[PDB]
């Protein structure tokens, strides 16, 4: 009986809990944090930790109502220390200060039904998170990096932009995102352009491959020549490595590639 | 308590990314992830906790948040040599009933190995067997012989495997140099 509720000297976010009760020294108070700001920046450094109890057996959804969803999208949820809030208050933090101990708290919680457990809500920043495969193709085909983790958005420093690269580049292998893919001299993308350019040999972007890989990987063109060079044994550009004579194919292979001034 | 106590009104919450994470159509984001690094999948029940621990048997969930808020995080790669050894593009595979693939369908279980695994040295045990006889292809041998050549060797295990390998090499060659692997091992310590 005698409820009340008084701002301090404090910021408005904080207020006292004030029991006048019918013996003298209940007539007690009680300080309680209450969360009404949207955060946009970190209560500590590198971490947020809004003052929402978030009770047990309630939905996470509501710990995230005290955060810009702009600034949310690269902070996780982790579990933080223990509270209390009371239950017709669900959220207002108490604070174990004086008299409040966590032993008074399960005491009253035994004693009436206006006391709940939980964690304090806190929020840790690592990067952004993706969900689903469109967001990935976005981020390494780099169309859309507005909202992309280091690790998918690094420039292809990293091989974890290798396995969606693979079948985006057999499309278009003249894309600039591919070739500064292929620029990184990882083994994926080497097989994949020694496979694309088996077939297409003749177009700008082998040529480009070419230039990078020889020649500490040079085993990944040759390959990629001799097949086009087999299949098109017609074209007038592979009778320096597949002559056309049916019995001299090798006729000008090693040293003696000089000795026809045209090749 | 005769007075009626104020009940303040919870604020009508707003989800954020992590918490509206879908572990089913995460399967190009978990895969290639590396090893000890998180990968969160948002909230996640029991059953549904179980089934990622069968999808995935590489990677251990790690309940980083509550209401389920769970994080994958790769312990080892499984990969076996005679799957992912005899090509360079293949990084991971979804084997199920028997078969191996490389398109998720539901009820598969990832399959990934190293990254750069010939870098390491595994494949060479693999491939040596892998490409004398009719079982040789000639791109594959070809260039797992020249990226053998041009090898980083990191570790102890990488220099001992490419001794190894050049050991035997050259004791094949010596019994007959006219087989396409013979071939291409002089053709390389040519270049």
């Amino acid at each position: 009986n005698r409820i009340k509720i008084a701002p301090g000297i404090a910021d408005i976010r904080d207020k006292y809990m004030e029991l006048g009760f019918n013996y003298p020294e209940y007539n007690r108070a009680v300080k309680f944090a209450e969360e009404s700001y949207t955060y946009y920046y970190e209560t500590s450094p590198g971490e947020i930790k809004p003052k929402f109890c978030l009770i047990d057996g309630m939905s996470i959804d509501h710990c995230s109502s005290f955060i810009v969803p702009e600034f949310a999208k690269q902070y996780v949820l982790i579990h933080g220390e223990p509270c209390s809030s009371f239950k017709f208050r669900p959220g207002s933090l108490i604070y174990y200060q004086n008299e409040v101990t966590p032993e008074y708290i399960k005491d009253l919680k035994h004693a009436t039904d206006y006391i709940a457990s939980g964690q304090r809500c806190h929020f840790i920043k690592k990067d952004y998170l993706l969900g689903d495969s469109d967001s990935v193709a976005k981020c390494c085909s780099k169309t859309n990096t507005k909202h992309c983790p280091k690790i998918f958005n690094n420039n292809y420093k990293t091989e974890h932009c290798d396995d969606f690269m693979t079948g985006f580049c057999r499309n278009d292998p003249g894309n600039p995102n591919c070739l500064e893919w292929l620029r990184a001299k990882r083994k994926p993308a080497m097989s994949t352009y020694s496979d694309i350019c088996s077939k297409h040999m003749d177009a700008r972007y082998c040529s480009e491959f070419i230039r990078i890989i020889r020649p500490d990987y040079f085993t990944f063109g040759d390959t990629a020549l001799y097949v086009f060079c087999n299949d098109h044994k017609g074209n007038r550009n592979c009778w320096c490595a597949n002559y056309p004579k049916s019995n001299s194919g090798d006729k000008y292979l090693g040293p003696r590639v000089c000795w026809l001034h045209e090749c | 308590v005769s007075v009626e106590l104020p009940k303040r009104d919870p604020p009508p919450g707003v989800p954020t990314d992590e918490m509206l994470l879908n572990v089913d159509k995460m399967h190009d984001v978990i895969a290639p992830a590396k090893l000890l690094e998180y990968v969160h999948i948002g909230p996640l029940a029991k059953d549904k906790e179980d089934k990622v621990k069968k999808r995935y048997p590489e990677f251990r969930l790690v309940n980083t948040g509550p209401g389920g808020l769970s994080a994958l995080l790769r312990q080892s790669y499984n990969g076996t040599a005679p799957n992912c050894c005899r090509t360079f593009n293949r990084t991971h595979y979804w084997k199920k009933d028997g078969k191996i693939s490389d398109k998720y369908e539901e009820g598969a279980v990832l399959e990934s190995c190293w990254p750069d695994v010939h870098d390491t040295g595994k494949c060479d045990v693999d491939l040596f067997d892998w490409c004398q006889g009719d079982t040789f292809d000639r791109n594959i041998c070809h260039q797992w012989i020249g990226s053998a050549f041009n090898r980083s060797n990191r570790t102890v295990e990488g220099q001992q495997s490419l001794i190894n390998l050049y050991n035997k090499m050259q004791t094949l060659c010596s019994k007959d140099a006219s087989v396409p692997i013979c071939e291409s091992f002089l053709h390389h310590l040519r270049a």
